[PDB]
DNA sequence: TCCATGTTA
DNA sequence: ATAAACATGGA
């Protein structure tokens, strides 16, 4: 009687997102001092925007468009979200209007104020930044054209790196049962994420699922904490395999299925026989999420 | 009419109000020293009296004419002529500061005046009070009281609520995530009209491609007052004990590099004065906290950059007193201030400044490193300001041995003989330059865990004492930093 | 106190109450936020949730009585990770802005703010048996938090008097705030005390809420 | 309705990209870290330029060319004659100013921004290299006919390495406006991709 | 409420 | 290199 939540990881590839805050003639990316080192990060807002973009791409109706305007970035094509259906897919439906639609006298619907479903965390890298730098040609557009030229040509430089990202869902409750079809579509959209960051078309980075593993009974999250993991290793495996071997009877491994994409290639039989005969199938994320939805329709 | 106001320092929500109390008290004290003030007192029956001045509270008694006189003195202003490639610009007088800035040309005041136009009154609609009092002669009996009456009406019931305007230099009318308005007291809003005269101002800057300082905005320093009577007694000489040397059209001391530098500077002046002025408690007993604001104007809008709270600890003051000794500190070694911050008490001792010092030095100053040696890089950090200490010293020995032995093996010319005869120093020095910079750039790139140690073959090319691989194979960064920085020690000294 | 429980979290943010155009943060959460988090974790819904331009109109007549302290184990640093967040304009609000009126929130403008690298808290609650029981039922009944009360003790906080100059104290703090015209909360400054011993009775504060 | 993307590689041979960003005496190539080793890079801008060049060669309508006759290199046909009606691959070049061809509204109703149909990525090697590899030589001067008068007389070095490298790419799916021959010609140009190098 | 305006070493 | 995207109190 809950909503399951998990953690995803991405295949390594060069970074794309330049996070502005440019100083002198260089573009940089924000860092965090996790243990005195550098790490590239992404705010959850970009993932929310990209997921809504995939929802509109799949054909699910919505009532909001962010279109490329010539003057300044803005969002339009939105009307009063009177029904919870046909709008915003049961999430992110804010409103702060001071005088609107006779409040509820003729709206006759809930204010939809300070409401959210599927609150997601923010992405973190797994490898420290080594102070890389790649220079940049950047010649002037023209010396004779009618259009301007910035009066000169410069020589820029930007930094890139290759690093995977991990990302938790943090979706719980049971109120999201009005539209199970919408839930399945949203799960498929997450499974089919690509170009989540707004970084740039060239050198594009895409978030494909890679060994997404987490589950729990109708109790609040604990145990693995979604972070504190090593890089390009078996953090999934080492962490939860060790915990479950220590907690085979303490926590139910039947509902909390297997972990790690590498163990799908070797020692799968030994781990399965030592732990349980549960629904620990792991071949591809697509069919995995398919059976998650199959088991979730009943709950 | 007679009105009495009582204030307690503990009830103030922000340190700005605490500064406002001291500013108002200093305003009254300075105003009590003018012949025209007492002439108006004896003519129009002006009431102004501080009743209970102590460490914990304050009491004031005043009439309407007292408020008129205070607003006449505070909002005094005149007009100044500037040229263009002509126009009139109204400039505030500056109040009691005009009587304390003994620097030539009152250059400090100028910066202060500039700041008052930059951030204080960015919205021109708030410039009305200075427009009315332009050219007025208080010695000739000129006065203005139209706006004073409204303030008097409001102060008649100070306990009533009101709305914060932009006169508070932080936040907006409601921040306006939604329609919220704001909460404040009329008496509290009155206090904010005078704290701007106590704040300290410094000019930050950035470095361009050519290394020239480009100034942007200002840094405002606000003290937190613990004992009011002590503070108001000590500040008049603290201001008077400032340096007067000017760089260009700005004071040399006015130039700072990081927002926290000015906070240290102000309390350093305070610590100088506590030795100069006795009878008071320690700096903690005088100042509880320091507030630093970074601001800059952009068009018809005002943007903030950094807000922070500091601590008055003296052990950091002792360390900071060392940096000013070195003359013309390069902006790279200057970054030593950044690493000043049961975990981070002794983090400075490892000097892990190779990374960020290299990052900026690469881009525009790899070209400029040959120019003036940035005053010998403060003798290359004063030549490390002179077995882990022996581990640091062997790097210095090895670099010098390498450069000397390699330069000798190239042509067998010795600086001992070169210094003896004239007209041959710079030909030797040019080869020294071109033999050191190539190695420095070779170590500049191609740096990682394993490849770096293979470059040590070149360092010992013309070639106990081995029981340190348990450090070299493990750190790989401290040793790299030392080999990078100490190699610049052998870089030639400037002719002058 | 009856008993206390420990928790940790990797990321969090505590905005000053109407900080301004540019946001900021404090090293430790406000007492009101902690009280609200504990009340919600037990499953106790908010006493009043009326709707309008604003909310949070809370009398104290029907509200649990309780005493809360605060603790801290490991210092944490801060970072700034943001570039934009739209607002609601003040002024003409000209052209289309007035044309749309669809829960407006238009005129997106850049702005930065701060975050905390890590966070850990230790303090619990002194409360009657029934409240603790229903809190346990809310936690376990029909990131991670668990009670390690007796061991693993660290530094604490306490209001400071005009003496005994502290170190690295919190500039401001909030006790009980309602989003209306009021006097807000009385005491602002707080001071940390470092000793591996039970916090003094001064650390415990009986919350009016 | 249908998307496509592929990763392609080539045959081993010495390196070809050269920029000389380090110094006159020593030339270097861009270097990237990977699991503690180092690898070579070919930036996507070079492939964009090469694709433009082959679209020039394959008898396709063009809206950009160079001049190679200026002290500092620039582009002429991209910005001077063309109001950006139809780019090479609908790239619809952008630039901001106080106005652009009468605010680019009345004369030609197009957005200021661009389309960016193509989706490329950085090219990376497959095996690491190691430090300097080859010597070099330079002359003294012209001598009698003094017109060059460089008077350098130096023995510089060059950096070479042998490696075959690969790179991915992707294409949009639902783009079909004026596609039938344009996109297939672009694909045919990709098929060869001959003249791409830093030198 | 609405509708009156301001530039440099 | 452009490159831009706010406030007061006034009848």
């Amino acid at each position: 009687n809950l909503n399951l939540f998990a953690t995803i990881l991405t295949y390594p590839a060069p970074a794309s997102n330049y996070r502005g805050e440019s100083e002198e003639n260089r573009s940089v990316i924000q860092k965090i001092l996790k243990d005195g080192q550098k790490y590239a990060i992404i705010s959850p807002e970009s993932m929310r925007n990209a997921l809504r973009e995939m929802l509109i791409e799949l054909g699910q109706p919505n009532n909001r468009t962010r279109l490329h305007s010539e003057d300044q970035l803005a969002v339009e094509f939105k009307e009063y979200p009177n029904p919870d259906k046909f709008a915003d897919d049961f999430l992110f439906g804010y409103m702060v209007a001071q005088t609107n639609d006779a409040k509820e006298m003729k709206k006759l619907n809930r204010p939809a104020k300070r409401d959210s479903i599927f609150r997601c965390n923010m992405a973190v890298a797994v490898n420290p930044y080594k102070y890389d730098t790649v220079f940049y040609q950047s010649p002037l557009n023209a010396g004779d054209s009618a259009w301007k030229n910035s009066t000169s040509s410069a020589l820029l430089h930007r930094e890139v790196t290759h690093t995977a990202f991990q990302y938790p869902f943090a979706l719980a409750g049971k109120d999201c049962a009005a539209k199970p079809e919408w839930v399945k579509a949203l799960l498929q959209a997450i499974a089919e994420l690509n170009g989540v960051a707004g970084g740039h078309a060239r050198a594009y980075y895409e978030f494909a699922p890679r060994s997404v593993v987490a589950r729990l009974t109708p109790k609040l999250v604990a145990g693995y904490q979604t972070y504190g993991f090593d890089a390009e290793g078996n953090w999934l495996e080492l962490s939860r395999l060790t915990a479950t071997d220590s907690d085979n009877l303490d926590l139910p491994a039947n509902e909390f299925w297997l972990g790690g994409e590498l163990v799908r290639k070797m020692d799968q039989e030994q781990k399965a026989q030592l732990e349980a005969m549960g629904a620990h199938l792991y071949a591809n994320p697509e069919k995995l999420f398919a059976d998650l939805a199959d088991s979730f329709l009943g709950v | 009419e007679i009105l009495t106001l009582d204030f307690n320092l503990a009830e103030l929500p922000s340190a700005q109000h605490r500064a406002g109390l001291a500013g108002l008290i200093l305003m009254i004290r300075e105003l009590k020293k003018w012949p025209w003030f007492k002439i108006r007192q004896k003519e129009k029956d002006v009431l102004l009296s501080i009743e209970n001045l102590d460490q914990y509270g304050a009491s004031i008694q005043l009439n309407l004419e007292g408020l008129i006189a205070l607003f006449d003195l505070a909002y005094l202003s005149f007009t100044e002529e500037r040229k263009s490639k002509f126009y009139d610009v109204i400039t505030p007088q500056g109040g009691f500061l005009a009587g304390w800035d003994k620097s030539d040309g009152q250059i400090w005041l100028r910066i202060w005046r500039d700041m008052f136009w930059s951030i204080i009154k960015g919205v021109p609609a708030t410039r009305n009070p200075f427009n009315n009092r332009c050219g007025l002669n208080l010695n000739a009996g000129d006065s203005f009281s139209k706006d004073v009456e409204s303030v008097w009406k409001s102060l008649q019931n100070a306990e009533k609520t009101t709305g914060q305007s932009g006169a508070f230099y932080l936040g907006a009318m409601a921040v306006n995530a939604e329609n919220v308005s704001t909460d404040d007291l009329i008496k509290w809003q009155f206090l904010l009209h005078f704290w701007a005269f106590v704040a300290q101002v410094y000019c930050p800057y950035i470095l361009d491609k050519d290394g020239k300082r480009n100034f942007n905005g200002y840094v405002i320093v606000i003290p937190d007052i613990a004992n009011l009577e002590d503070f108001c007694d000590i500040l008049p000489d603290v201001l008077s004990n400032r340096n007067s040397k000017a760089f260009g059209f700005r004071p040399q001391e006015s130039v700072i590099d990081v927002p926290e530098q000015g906070a240290l500077e102000l309390l350093n002046l305070i610590k100088q004065r506590i030795a100069k002025k006795a009878g008071s408690g320690l700096l903690s007993d005088l100042i509880v906290g320091v507030e630093v604001i970074h601001a800059e104007k952009q068009g018809n809008s005002i943007k903030l950059h950094s807000v922070s709270y500091l601590q008055p600890n003296e052990e950091s003051v002792d360390d900071y007193n060392a940096i000013k000794n070195s003359y013309y500190c390069p902006w790279f070694r200057r970054q030593l201030l950044l690493n000043l911050v049961l975990a981070s008490q002794s983090w400075l001792k490892r000097h892990p400044w190779y990374g960020f010092g290299d990052l900026l030095s690469r881009i525009p100053q790899r070209w400029l490193k040959e120019n003036n040696s940035y005053f010998s890089h403060d003798a290359r950090q004063l030549f490390t300001q002179k077995k882990t200490r022996e581990y640091a010293e062997i790097v210095y020995k090895i670099a010098q041995g390498f450069v000397l032995s390699k330069l000798s093996s190239k042509h067998d010319l010795q600086w001992s003989k070169c210094k003896g005869n004239p007209k041959l120093e710079r030909e030797y020095n040019d080869k020294k330059e071109k033999v050191v910079n190539e190695a420095f750039l070779a170590i500049r790139s191609r740096t990682e865990k394993q490849a770096f140690i293979d470059y040590f073959v070149s360092t010992l090319y013309p070639h106990e004492f081995v029981d340190f691989a348990q450090k070299l194979f493990q750190d790989t960064d401290e040793i790299r930093s030392l080999t990078l920085l100490a190699l610049s020690s052998q870089y030639p000294i400037k002719r002058q | 106190v009856t008993r206390y429980l420990r928790l940790k979290a990797p990321f969090a943010a505590f905005r000053p109450f109407q900080s301004g155009s540019f946001r900021s943060t404090t090293p430790v959460p406000s007492f009101s936020a902690v009280y609200g988090l504990l009340l919600n974790l037990a499953g106790i819904e908010q006493r009043q949730e009326v709707e309008g331009k604003v909310t949070l109109i809370k009398p104290k007549a029907e509200l649990p009585k309780l005493a809360i302290a605060i603790g801290q184990v490991k210092p944490s640093s801060t970072s700034l990770i943001n570039q934009q967040l739209h607002n609601y304009p003040v002024g003409n609000s000209g052209k289309e802005f007035a044309s749309r009126t669809f829960g407006s929130k238009y005129w997106i403008a850049p702005v930065r703010r701060e975050v905390l690298v890590n966070l850990d808290l230790i303090i619990g609650l002194q409360s009657p048996v029934e409240f603790w029981q229903k809190l346990d039922q809310g936690l376990k009944g029909e990131d991670e938090i668990y009670p390690i009360e007796k061991p693993d003790l660290a530094s604490w906080y306490c209001p400071l008097e005009p003496d005994t100059r502290p170190n690295q104290g919190a500039c401001r703090l909030t006790l009980w705030i309602d989003r209306e015209n009021n006097t807000q909360t009385t005491i602002k400054v707080f001071s940390p005390s470092d000793f591996r011993l039970e916090p003094p009775a001064k650390a415990w504060q009986q919350l009016p809420g």
